RNA sequence: CAGAAGAAUCAUCGAAUCUUUGAACGCACAUUGCGCCUUUGGGUUCUACCAAAGGCAUGCCUGUUUGAGUGUCAU
RNA sequence: GGACAUGGGUUAGUCGAUCCUAAGAGAUAGGGAAGCUCCGUAUGAAAGGCACGAUUUUUCGUGCCUAUCGAAAGGG
RNA sequence: UUGGAUAUGCCAUAUAAAGCGCUUUCGAAGAGUCGAGUUGUUUGGGAAUGCAGCUCUAAAUGGGUGGUAAAUUUCAUCUAA
RNA sequence: UUGACCUCAAAUCAGGUAGGACUACGCGCUGAACUUAAGCAUAUCAAUAAGCGCAGGAAAAGAAAAUAACCAUGAUUCCCUCAGUAACGGCGAGUGAAGCGGGAAAAGCUCAAAUUUGAAAUCUGGCAACAUUUCUUUUGUUGUCCGAGUUGUAAUUUCAA
């Protein structure tokens, strides 16, 4: 198949071919809207390995997110507190721009379920992402045993609750000692609970 | 004032109907614990504030 | 309209920019006489339709 | 009530021109003539053509808006669209 | 008092005359109440009101059952005639499509199902 | 620092009746209700105003539909007429 | 054949706008006329001023629905009492109910009509 | 109290009604304000006026239809 | 007795509101924002019309050119 | 009203499918992602514990991890995006 | 010139879906100060309150890029223990886990990367037939057209292989 060639070619994105394609695609994506529907995936094998099937009920949206760190929305850059909280500029959003791209697209298409997403381009102002979406009301989705799970009501706004791949990455879900903060509220609540047994 | 909205006259009409004494046969009922209207209003004393 | 400007400025952009050899090789296409004869061969071996 | 504006009732309401009937029915001139052949629909001139043209004087063929309203619910028009698809 | 079972075994037009006659009777009774009426008339006011309600119920049920008969075995039917359990229940996967499985899983369940076993002492 | 003789110029409403919550909290010039946030789609609500929430929360009104739904749940959401 | 543009503007072309042809009606049963004459006319008024208007002005005074207008009151009176009014005046009372003064024609006697209604 | 006579201010509850609103959806709204579409009906009154019923929000998805492009070609 | 009780009482084609626009509010196009929401009001929008024709390959051709709300003292 | 069995009735093209066993064999395995630096913010994580921003950007017995940073050489373990 | 295709639009087009409320418990984001340190700036309070977004009857987590250094264990969750311990801290005030072990409960799996290539074997919808029902309210089946799909839908495979 050609998907193997597409994958190993995408690894080489500092080649002259990819640099030229990055230039022209970034130009035309800026000329479109910030969120615009993609007729087909620009990386069909990247979408394919992330869960996109080429049948009715699957949707692709392209979204550009402004890069950089976070700017404190305090007026005039004033914090009114101890000096350990006076930072205004070099602060960082704890969710990735890929999470931000997913959640803005999820609000744009409230009738769809955000399956997953992938990076497609970037420049000095934007990182461009394509979001794979699934229509839960479509019968082609409702009758497919490999994708029914997203029709269930417990998967409404996976990206908003942090259940997408990048969402689990952003909140530190992982196995082993390196995390150990894991679910943060769950782990923090587990110890800070003072278990007072009946007999003590 | 004389210039009223229809909404105001409705609220004023209901306020007038609620600003009445209680029927006398209510006071004779079995298990009755209501004697006088506790929600009565006078036009100088308490304002409707609409 | 914006989509028409997108079409034409993309055409202009591909002309202006330095296209890499691996992409510019698709700008050299088959000739008309060779094209009609190869398509004549292909129409003899079209796959069967769903009805057939 | 407030002042009613002229050309809103009477001849200017019950009469319709050929071009506005085309736009009302969303039909071409040939297709509109076709249903007018099939059904009984012919021009009907107002007694006051100037008033029924909302003050204009240009020569105009007039149909009853009732006739054109009736043609809105004609199944043959949908059959014309079906043949165009075919 | 008007009884619902003989109300149901009549025609819609006949019930239309009964409904209009009852409305006129209620209007006459209300005029009697404002001109000075006895407790018998004032009791007939509530009786007439309930009889009107019973008739209107019978018309509506006849209309709805007729709509149900007309839309029987139709893919799309009026919303008010559809089910109304909850919004979530209407949005859930049906038992048919909850139980849909791949041929890979069908083969696994066909050849290696959960067996009924027991252990000797 | 002027009391009497200054309350006599007060004859201009700043709030009127709200169409959503029915309270005299609809700022005319803002075109916003100070109570419920109308015309916003969400309802004005704040966790510091716990008493404010319980003054208007679910159950303070009729709950006519929620009562019907609860009765229908107890018997299993069945439809039709009993035989 | 290249199309000549004489406007320097591109204006969105006009496309066919099909009318709605639903696969099902959203309502199974159409509602009955929500405001019919029995709901339009609530009661007549028999107060002393109401009697005075009846016996001199040839005018009947009715408690009517809030949603009833002058046209609907005239049609309701015509259909309920077979007398055509020549004039109708309406006011919302301070108690929130609407009251209609119905001036009958010289052809009709308001005293007689009040007698048939029964409240006289 | 009056009052009548499968009763009942009874219980249950699977059929219905559910005004004006409200996420609130034709546009509004300190204005029972201002519109448009389709059908039907009314009467001393009929090219007029009126009434009734059913409709007209936004985003997105599948499909249909109608399109636009010095976008890619074939011819 | 403006108090308490019981009833009664406000009738519009022409008087106002409604209509118009003012300062100003405020959608839409878009762009921001983790978001609540912010900015923006003909703007980087495909933002709608009107007329002619023996009926045109009975698959339409040929022409021509801005919301809304906001005044019971403004306009009418 | 439901449940799992049971009695048979009918429909079912195994022309199929499947487990197991040996291969002198072959075995595709997810990239602006891993990793590195840096700046914030976090952690009990201390020569950065996780997350995020920016810069640089892999690989093919390769890549992680073995709680003191570095180069080097072994060993376990596991197989991310 | 007609056509094919791509891209982008329109419709009160056919059929759907989203908001709001609730929020005790779930997942996130954002985010203080009073307080303590007998002052106070790192720290503490606290990864808390307030704010914002999104769920469910539970949520989240989950079948190891996990531990261990053993004669080795074996998804996740919770309890007890580890343990006020290793460690972090103007090493001050303070803060502070994990492996093991015992228990509660246990359940495993699905794709991407493969040429079906002697046969797109796949699926939405329109129509018409039947059938079915917690249900005239529900859920399907078969046929036939139109489409979707080769810029890849089924079958086969998931490293334990
Ligand atoms: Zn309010």
């Amino acid at each position: 198949g050609a998907y193997k060639y597409l994958e190993e070619l995408a690894k080489k994105k500092q080649s002259d071919v990819n640099l030229f394609l990055s230039r022209v695609r970034a130009w035309e994506y800026r000329q479109m809207n910030v969120i615009h529907r993609a007729s087909r995936p620009s990386r069909p094998d990247k979408a394919r390995r992330l869960g996109y099937k080429a049948k009715q009920g699957y949707v692709i949206y392209r979204i550009r997110v402004r890069r950089g760190g976070r700017k404190r929305p305090v007026p005039k850059g004033q914090t009114y507190g101890k000096p350990v909280h006076q930072g205004v500029n070099h602060l960082k959003y704890q969710r990735s721009a890929r999470c931000t791209a997913e959640e803005r697209v999820g609000r744009y298409c409230s009738n769809l379920r955000v399956l997953n997403s992938y990076w497609v381009n970037q420049d000095a102002t934007y990182k461009f992402f394509e979001v794979i979406l699934v229509d839960p009301s479509h019968k082609a989705i409702r009758r497919d045993p490999r994708i029914n799970w997203i029709v269930n009501p417990v998967h409404k706004h996976r990206e908003s609750r942090g259940l997408t791949s990048i969402g689990k990455k952003s909140r530190g879900i992982g196995k082993g000692h390196r995390f150990n903060n894991s679910p943060q509220h769950a782990t923090w609540l587990r110890h800070n609970t003072l278990s007072l047994r009946r007999y003590r | 004032p004389s210039h009223k909205s229809f909404r105001t006259k409705q609220k004023l009409a209901k306020a007038a109907r609620q600003n009445r004494p209680i029927p006398q046969w209510i006071r004779l009922r079995t298990g009755n614990t209501v004697h006088y209207n506790m929600k009565r209003r006078h036009w100088r004393r308490t304002k409707l504030n609409i | 309209p914006e989509y028409i400007r997108l079409q034409r400025r993309r055409k202009i952009l591909n002309l202006r920019l330095k296209v890499p050899p691996a992409i510019a090789q698709f700008q050299k296409t088959l000739d008309k006489n060779t094209a009609t004869q190869v398509f004549k061969l292909l129409n003899k071996y079209r796959p069967e339709t769903a009805a057939e | 009530a407030r002042v009613k504006q002229k050309g809103k009732a009477g001849a200017a309401r019950i009469y319709i021109t050929r071009n506005q009937a085309l736009k009302k029915l969303q039909l071409t001139l040939a297709d509109f003539r076709r249903i007018c052949i099939l059904k009984g629909v012919y021009p009907r001139e107002p007694k006051n053509k100037k008033k029924a043209n909302k003050g204009s004087t240009a020569p105009v063929t007039f149909y009853y808006t009732k006739d054109i309203q009736y043609l809105l619910h004609e199944p043959i028009v949908q059959k014309f669209r079906e043949y165009k698809v075919f | 008092a008007l009884k619902t079972f003989e109300l149901r075994k009549q025609s819609q037009e006949n019930l239309a005359e009964q409904l209009q006659e009852l409305r006129q009777e209620l209007a006459s009774l209300r005029v009697q109440k404002i001109a000075g009426g006895s407790g018998s008339k004032l009791s007939k006011i509530k009786t007439t009101r309930k009889d009107i309600a019973r008739i209107l119920t019978v018309i509506n049920e006849s209309n709805r059952l007729a709509a149900r008969e007309a839309y029987k075995n139709k893919k799309y039917i009026p919303l008010d005639l559809r089910q109304k359990k909850t919004r979530a229940i209407r949005r859930a996967l049906t038992p048919y499509e909850q139980s849909r499985k791949t041929l890979k899983q069908i083969k696994k369940e066909r050849y290696f199902p959960l067996r009924k076993y027991a252990l000797k002492a | 620092t002027k009391g009497t003789q200054s309350f006599g110029m007060r004859h201009n409403k700043s709030h009127t009746i709200c169409r959503r919550c029915g309270k005299r909290s609809f700022h005319i010039q803002k075109s916003t209700c100070a109570c419920c946030g109308y015309p916003a789609a969400k309802t004005r609500s704040y966790n510091w105003g716990a008493k404010a929430k319980r003054r208007r929360t679910t159950g303070t009104g009729r709950m006519s539909y929620l009562k019907k739904v609860h009765r229908s749940f107890k018997n299993g959401f069945r439809s039709g007429k009993p035989a | 054949a290249k199309k000549v543009r004489t406007s320097t503007t591109f204006r969105r072309p006009k496309t066919l706008q099909l009318s709605r042809k639903p696969k099902y009606a959203r309502k199974s049963v159409a509602h009955a006329p929500r405001l019919d004459e029995y709901k339009i006319i609530v009661n007549p008024i028999n107060s002393e001023s109401a009697m005075k208007k009846i016996e001199d002005d040839n005018t009947l005074v009715f408690h009517v629905h809030l949603k009833a207008n002058k046209f609907t009151i005239k049609e309701a009176v015509r259909k309920l009492y077979s007398v055509e009014p020549v004039k109708i005046n309406t006011l919302i009372r301070p108690n929130g109910t609407k009251k209609a003064f119905v001036k009958l024609s010289a052809d009709a006697d308001a005293l007689d009509v009040a007698n048939r209604i029964g409240f006289l």
